[PDB]
RNA sequence: UUUCUUGCCGGAGGUAGAGCUACUGGAUGGCCGAUGGGCCCCACAGGGUUACUGACGUCAGCCAAACUCCGAAUGCCGGU
RNA sequence: GCCCCUAAGCGUGUGCUAAGUGGAAAAGGAUGUGCAGUCGCGAAGACAACCAGGAGGUUGGCUUAGAAGCAGCCACCCUUGAAAGAGUGCGUAAUAGCUCACUGGUCAAGUGAUUGUGCGCCGAUAAUGUAGCGGGGCUCAAGCACACCGCCGAAGCCGC
RNA sequence: ACCUCGAUGUCGGCUCGUCGCAUCCUGGGGCUGGAGCAGGUCCCAAGGGUUGGGCUGUUCGCCCAUUAAAGCGGCACGCG
């Protein structure tokens, strides 16, 4: 399992302030700001065009290289702030990594496959919490479901990993249930 | 026909109307959910109508959850009376809504026919809304 | 658009004259005059060919064009063969005769019923069944054809009154 | 009625800003 | 159908034709499915009759010299490959055109040449 | 001919047109037949 | 000039907001659930071998003028 | 505020409006129109249109008088393939037929969807006489949006 | 409770009008679970007409014989 960066041009902020943010924001830039354990805390820009494709190219979390005034320097998307309503990229959160680091990053979990006429699929839990290396973070993890029969609660610590990441979360957590299907008796007596 | 079973106090100011969700912004129980776009002050009969539209069309297989509860109450006096002379008593509840506030969850394995029972949802509602999903 | 650009052929024993925006056509069955679009030109091909040409690419041009080229394809083939239409009739006790230019029927009403022949439309009976209407205008055809068809009301029981050579008449049955 | 509607509507003309004595 | 689709089945008759040694082409407009069942039952002892498009064989006759057959390709077209022997499947194509007078031969190929109807017959009667 | 604010295409015969500034959908079946008003 | 305005400095609050394993209440869906703090033989010993209850726990998503682990701009007193 | 009533611009440049919107309004409905961003397909022949095939166990099981693809429930299996879906319907008590879904042969490039926005349409309806621009009138804007140049305008300020 | 208490006189009935259409008849159409007479519903339309009696002061209402019909409302619940 292996990934490339992306490339993305940033531009260090003339000022500071939530006028100034709008008005970038207006224009078409999204603010950001870059630290680590460096020490060293920069606040910056980037084309919004260019990070959205960026992440619905290779998800939330992807490895970031950005041309700073002609540097180079190596972040990762820490988190994201979204408008609940018009839906843009209000501010990003960049952290410095360097290759050879064990990190903590939360990946979305999917699940395919065929059910039983008798059973119905809920998904309790949609995200888990893995360390391995900055290179080496999957993008998606997926969990396969045939021909299962009453209870088949699928643990999280049951899911296959591949090699080099380490399960964060404890393997107590649920993830996918499987339960019989529903009636309509049921159905009318839920909710009175 | 949802109602709390009881309230240490049982008559209280309007409910304030300003702002937007903050809290409980996300849908996370299914697959699909509503959000709301206005403001207004949903009650345990529409609430009961929408549960009964989506129940009646899905039939079978599915679950629906619901993420508020008309538990602030509201007040309304006698008619044919002159003004003054005190409060009225409780005649019907009500939940607060603000944009963005998620209302209901379905989680089915066929798209249309569940895009088809959120819309006869929203259609029972006294406010626009939009159907929104999982994935970012 | 599509359908005007394709040139319209003329054939040889067709003769066009073309004046400014006005066009007429002279051929065998009869000479009649047009008026074409102002936004939109036409020209004359040397090779025997009608061309339509348009400046823009705009709603009204892109509307016009199809429109002036269809309607002078219907001219020019009018002007060269002409046009016929016939019908047929249904029922008990239905007929249809010839007198002069006029027409007479008898669609059961307690009076008979008599149309009258505009210009340039000539009626033809072979049948006291089947009857048949002439004519150059493709327009004034179908006037006239719509016409005569109109005059009974619609029978969805018993099929009875007048309608074109193949037209199929929804019918539904009352049991009672 | 068509009356107190027409007056609250003329309160939004260019010079009144918007406000208007008696809505 | 996709492009590697489309490939897949270049090749395939690519090198069917590589290992058959000739085939003829006909019409299978007009035909119920009945009937064509019947005639590929019949074939099957020693040829396969399939059907195949126009373009494509078009593409995959460039391989070899059988290009000449491009102007054989207009209208429907179904392919017959005879894996054994030649006038065997010939012959059975022929008595079941005849037959159903529906399907009419475009003609055939072989020693590197294109033939006309009436070679076709010959050779069959051959 | 029904009048009804909404009209929409009840079969999948129905084609939806526009006269005058008022729309109207037209059908072979003559149930199906409504404009705007 | 002790009045008022501006800059600077020292001052105590409990709103808006927000939060809940931080207290009192309302409350949405899951998980084991001993022990219903309890019921097929009542054995003094297998389970809802049976659709319950499931406490306490734990997974997550909420609400309150008479809730506050938190908490501002204006406002007010004093000094220059 | 600057077409006339009336003092001053039937001002300059770039775009939108077909409704007298401008000069009344909601849930909701819709092939009106301009701009911006998408995925699928398209020279290996896209979409529509104009000829052929659209089948065999098969009437799949329960249900019913009845159930054959089309009151209802379970799989919603499969052979032949180019394609057959336990089939979206307007068809008969039940069969049988018109068909259709995907696809073949002829023409030749646009064809669909949601995404966000500027303007518009329908929803529209009370009583003495148009009467919801102040009047005449205006889409050859005298309407709307973004920029630029001027003027008229009080007992306000300046001048004696 | 905003004008009228140094005054805005009142419920029905009689006489006399005028206006709106959310139409009772007369006039023109669409769809029908429209065979025809006869019916149900929707669309356009305000030129004309819309009786005489028994009962209560009535408004309202029941009833007796007719016609095409015996419409709903506004004008200080029209009009001393
Ligand atoms: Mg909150
Ligand atoms: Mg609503
Ligand atoms: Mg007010
Ligand atoms: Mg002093
Ligand atoms: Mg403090
Ligand atoms: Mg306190
Ligand atoms: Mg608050
Ligand atoms: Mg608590
Ligand atoms: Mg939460
Ligand atoms: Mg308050
Ligand atoms: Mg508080
Ligand atoms: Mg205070
Ligand atoms: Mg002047
Ligand atoms: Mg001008
Ligand atoms: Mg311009
Ligand atoms: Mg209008
Ligand atoms: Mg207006
Ligand atoms: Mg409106
Ligand atoms: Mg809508
Ligand atoms: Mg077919
Ligand atoms: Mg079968
Ligand atoms: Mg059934
Ligand atoms: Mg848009
Ligand atoms: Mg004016
Ligand atoms: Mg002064
Ligand atoms: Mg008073
Ligand atoms: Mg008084
Ligand atoms: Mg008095
Ligand atoms: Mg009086
Ligand atoms: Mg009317
Ligand atoms: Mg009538
Ligand atoms: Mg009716
Ligand atoms: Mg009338
Ligand atoms: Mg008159
Ligand atoms: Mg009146
Ligand atoms: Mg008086
Ligand atoms: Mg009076
Ligand atoms: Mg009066
Ligand atoms: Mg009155
Ligand atoms: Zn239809």
């Amino acid at each position: 399992t292996a990934n490339i960066p992306n490339k993305l041009t940033a531009n260090v902020r003339t000022r500071t302030g939530k006028g100034a943010s709008r008005q970038a924001r207006r224009d078409g830039k999204v603010p950001a700001v870059l630290y680590g354990h460096g020490t060293d805390p920069q606040h910056l820009e980037l084309n919004a065009r260019d990070f959205a494709a960026v992440l619905r190219s290779h998800g939330t979390n992807a490895i970031l290289t950005l041309d700073i005034e002609g540097t180079e320097q190596l972040a990762l998307t820490k988190a994201l702030d979204v408008h609940p309503i018009r839906r843009n990229i209000q501010h990003a959160d960049l952290l410095v990594v360097q290759r050879g680091e064990k990190v903590t990053v939360e990946v979305t979990v999917l699940v395919e496959g065929d059910a039983t006429p008798g059973t119905l699929v809920t998904q309790d839990a949609n995200t888990i919490e893995i360390e391995a290396e900055a290179l080496s973070i999957p993008e998606q993890l997926t969990v396969s479901v045939e021909g299962v029969e009453a209870g088949t609660q699928i643990t999280a610590g049951q899911i296959s990993l591949p090699e080099g990441v380490n399960l964060i979360s404890d393997p107590e957590l649920l993830v996918v249930n499987v339960v019989e299907a529903p009636s309509a008796e049921a159905l009318e007596e839920e909710g009175a | 026909m949802l109602i709390p079973r009881k309230v240490k106090h049982r008559k209280q100011h309007h409910p304030e109307q300003r702002g937007i969700a903050s809290g409980g912004t996300s849908v996370s129980f299914g697959d699909y959910g509503i959000q709301a776009l206005e403001h207004a002050y949903i009650t345990n009969r529409q609430i009961e109508s929408a549960r009964i539209a989506i129940n009646r069309h899905i039939k079978r297989g599915g679950k629906v959850w619901i993420n508020i509860f008309p538990d602030r109450p509201l007040t309304k006096k006698p008619a044919e009376t002159r003004m003054g002379s005190g409060k009225g008593s409780p005649e019907w509840w009500v939940a607060n809504v603000k944009p963005g506030r998620v209302l209901f969850e379905l989680s089915y394995p066929d798209e249309k026919t569940a895009r088809d029972a959120l819309t006869r949802a929203i259609h029972k509602l006294p406010i626009k809304a939009r159907i929104v999903t999982r994935e970012e | 658009s599509r359908i005007g650009k394709q040139p319209v052929p003329v054939p040889s024993g067709v003769d066009v004259t073309i004046n400014g925006q006005n066009l007429s056509v002279k051929g065998p069955k009869g000479t009649l005059t047009l008026d074409v679009a102002e936004p939109i030109s036409v020209s004359r091909a040397e090779d025997g060919a009608i061309v339509v040409t348009r400046p823009d690419d705009e709603r009204r041009s892109r509307s016009l064009h199809g429109l002036s080229r269809t309607l002078i394809a219907n001219l020019v083939t009018g002007v060269t063969e002409g046009y016929t239409q016939k019908m047929e009739i249904f029922g008990v006790g239905y007929r249809v005769q010839l007198k002069g230019q006029n027409l007479e029927f008898a669609l059961g009403y307690s009076h008979p019923v008599l149309i009258e022949a505009p210009e340039g439309i000539t009626f033809a009976v072979e049948s006291p069944t089947k009857f048949s209407v002439s004519g150059i205008d493709k327009q004034k055809v179908g006037q006239i054809s719509a016409v005569i068809r109109r005059l009974r009301r619609p029978d969805p029981y018993k099929g009875k009154g007048v309608r074109y050579e193949g037209e199929q008449i929804r019918r539904k049955v009352g049991k009672t | 009625a068509k009356r107190g509607r027409k007056k609250r509507d003329r309160k939004h003309s260019k010079a009144n800003h918007g406000k208007r004595p008696n809505a | 159908m996709a492009k590697a689709d489309k490939a897949t089945a270049v090749a395939d008759i690519a090198e069917q034709f590589k290992a058959s040694t000739a085939t003829v082409v006909t019409e299978y407009r007009g035909l119920t499915v009945a009937n064509l069942a019947e005639l590929r039952r019949a074939l099957g002892d020693s040829a396969t009759y399939t059907v195949a498009k126009n373009t494509l064989v078009k593409r995959a006759a460039s391989e070899a010299g059988i290009e000449g057959l491009d102007e054989l390709f207009a209208g429907p077209t179904a392919i017959a490959f005879v894996k054994g022997e030649a006038v065997d499947a010939a012959k059975a194509i022929k008595k079941f055109a005849k037959d159903n007078k529906a399907l009419v031969i475009k003609g055939g190929y072989m020693d590197g040449k294109a033939l006309s109807v009436a070679d076709v017959e010959k050779i069959a009667d051959l | 001919m029904k009048v009804n604010p909404s009209v929409k295409p009840i079969c999948d015969k129905c084609r939806v047109i526009r006269r005058h500034g008022r729309v109207m959908v037209i059908c072979s079946d003559p149930r199906h037949k409504q404009r705007q008003g």
